[PDB]
């Protein structure tokens, strides 16, 4: 089958420039290609059909161009809400075949981030579990490293991270660390404390609780 | 303008059998042609087939053929796929949409996307647990308060706050699988401090899978 | 071709049946498209490699071709070879044909439309125009999958108000020892 291969895999693209997606076929297709953008939690949404029409409702701003095996996706100024992952599609012949997918971001400044704590719930340690949570908000670089500390005793293997998908109302990163502990070993220690590394601090940060 | 509705998600054990749902509204159901895409990891998109109501005709993907099965209702206008012998392969999010019936094949209308998961682990409700910032060195600024959402399966779960107020300063974070087989997830809203005693605020937790509704006030301590 | 077969009941002293047949040719050219690199002589167009699509013009009365496979001529040795995995969709051709993404049967396009197939080859696969009232320019289209590479072949079915009045084609004699001849 016809087989779409789209570069670059990650794009990055300060807020209001232009920005270009290729797209590259195995035979020739003559006019049948289409893109899709898609938003995380949202279905994908059709901007250019024909690989040169915009489609009805389509911002002036989206533009396509091409024929025969290369042809290329052009946004003229990115905006914060641009925030997706572009596909190429060929209408040719059957199977249509989808291109791997190309992810666009947004550089902005470097940030540090503001740390968080929450303390096990009273609800939670009634089932015998005590779960301690760390919030960090509106960092970038992406790459934070979170270290749980337990009466200054490093843990390890008993801590989870989850990332967002950098929220566009700032084009920022969050990150959550959760920490498991047992409601026995839990009442064994006094202070809970964690440490956060990150480019845009000279120094780690640390915030600490005492409940026990 | 254009609407396509589908089912909720589908969890059954392996080599089972689903037939999920596609309601169209808005326009003529036979003047449109229709098919499947499946979301492998959600991350690439797949053409799984196509069929025609007009004439009844039908198209299937050649790895994707026997494997799947394809009709319409023009009565109901209401499309239907089913799948056969359920693979961990198969576990993805399946979206319909709308294109041409001769000519240009562009996918048009998209639905909001059925999630099928091959049930790798017993279904559990969701345990909703408040994060309260208080009781702490200090609540400096904004007052940072959210939930905890613990050992629920399959995805996913749905967060609100007062009931879809206070949309803004809401960082719903993506679920982490335990070595149980658990999801877990943790949601979390800013707000000054200055209305932690004048204000009141209400988490709204949906597990579908479970039918699980649980509405968790958050308050400090 | 002249023949006889049929059956006979004399052992049980009962009739005997006999059925006479005989063929001849019609036509010496189809109106068809050859992806393959053996050319066919009654296929009127046969394309290049270079070329992966091929478009025709259909009316009543016509027969009209599809090939992508091999074809054993007079200088080949035939032996026993499996079938080359020819990828052609729909898994049949003409009687389900594709008019864009979707597959239509053709009687849905031609009134009631002869289709011929072989039961021991893939392809090549044949449809005699019926007698129709569809004057519409209707397109229908195969594809086949050669070497990795998908060949495609469009056929447009017309039946104008007004046939073609004439058809004139010019053609130059040629020198055949000292003789002056003329092709067809």
């Amino acid at each position: 089958s016809i087989v779409m291969t789209q570069t670059p895999k990650f794009l990055l693209v300060p807020a209001g420039d232009r920005v270009t997606i290729t797209c590259k076929a195995s035979q020739s297709v003559n006019n049948d290609v289409t893109w899709y953008q898609q938003k995380p939690g949202q279905s994908p949404k059709l901007l250019i059909y024909y690989a040169s029409n915009r489609y009805t409702g389509v911002p002036d701003r989206f533009t396509g161009s091409g024929y025969g095996t290369d042809f290329t996706f052009t946004i003229s100024t990115v905006q914060a809400e641009d925030l997706a992952v572009y596909f190429c599609q060929q209408d040719y012949s059957s199977p249509l075949t989808f291109g791997a997918g190309t992810k666009l971001e947004l550089k902005r400044t470097v940030a540090a981030p503001s740390v968080f704590i929450f303390p096990p719930s009273d609800e939670q340690l009634k089932s015998g579990t005590a779960s301690v949570v760390c919030l960090l908000n509106n960092f970038y670089p992406r790459e934070a490293k979170v270290q749980w500390k337990v009466d200054n005793a490093l843990q390890s293997g008993n801590s989870q991270e989850s990332v967002t998908e950098q929220d566009s109302k700032d084009s920022t990163y969050s990150l959550s660390s959760t920490l498991t502990l047992s409601k026995a070993d839990y009442e064994k220690h006094k202070v809970y404390a964690c440490e956060v590394t990150h480019q845009g601090l000279s120094s780690p940060v640390t915030k600490s609780f005492n409940r026990g | 303008e254009v609407q396509l509705q589908q089912s909720g998600p589908e969890l059954e054990k392996p080599g089972a059998s689903v037939k999920i749902s596609c309601k169209a509204s808005g326009y003529s159901i036979t003047d449109y042609n229709m098919n499947w895409v499946k979301l492998s990891n959600g991350k690439s998109l797949e053409w799984i087939g196509n069929i025609d109501p007009s004439h009844g005709g039908t198209t299937y993907n050649q790895k994707f053929k026997g494997k799947a099965t394809l009709t319409v209702d023009k009565s109901s206008s209401t499309a239907y796929m089913q799948l056969k012998s359920l693979t961990s392969e198969d576990s993805a999010v399946y979206h319909c949409a709308r294109s041409t019936l001769y000519g240009n094949s562009a996918m048009d209308c998209w639905g909001q996307g059925t999630s099928v998961t091959v049930s790798s682990a017993s279904t559990k409700g969701p345990s909703v647990f408040p994060l309260a910032p208080s009781s702490k060195s200090t609540s400096g600024g904004t007052a940072a308060l959210g939930c905890l959402v613990k050992d629920y399966f399959p995805e996913p779960v749905t967060v609100s706050w007062n009931s879809g107020a206070l949309t803004s300063g809401v960082h719903t974070f993506p679920a982490v699988l335990q070595s149980s087989g658990l999801y877990s997830l943790s949601s979390v809203v800013t707000v000054p401090s200055s209305s932690l005693g004048t204000q009141t605020y209400i988490c709204n937790v949906n597990h579908k899978p479970s039918n699980t509704k649980v509405d968790k006030k958050v308050e400090p301590k | 071709f002249y023949f006889m077969f049929g059956c006979n009941n004399n052992k049980g002293e009962g009739n005997i049946g006999i059925v006479e047949l005989l063929i001849s040719k019609q036509e010496e050219k189809i109106k068809g498209c050859n992806f393959h690199e053996s050319k066919l002589d009654y296929f009127n167009e046969n394309i290049s490699s270079d070329t992966h699509e091929c478009t025709l013009h259909a009316y009543e009365n016509d027969i009209i071709g599809f090939n992508c496979l091999e074809t054993t001529h007079p200088n080949e040795v035939e032996v026993e070879v499996e079938d080359a995995e020819i990828y052609l969709q729909p898994e049949n051709c003409f009687n389900n044909v594709y008019k864009g993404l979707n597959s239509v049967d053709i009687t849905t396009i031609l009134k009631n439309a002869q289709t011929y197939n072989i039961n021991n080859k893939k392809t090549p696969t044949f449809l005699k125009i019926p007698p129709y009232n569809l004057l519409e320019d209707v397109e229908i289209s195969c594809q086949c999958t050669i070497k990795q590479v998908v060949k495609k072949i469009k056929v447009i079915i017309t039946k104008n108000d007004t046939v073609l009045l004439k058809r004139e084609v010019q053609s130059e004699s040629t020198l055949d020892d000292k003789i002056y001849k003329c092709e067809h």
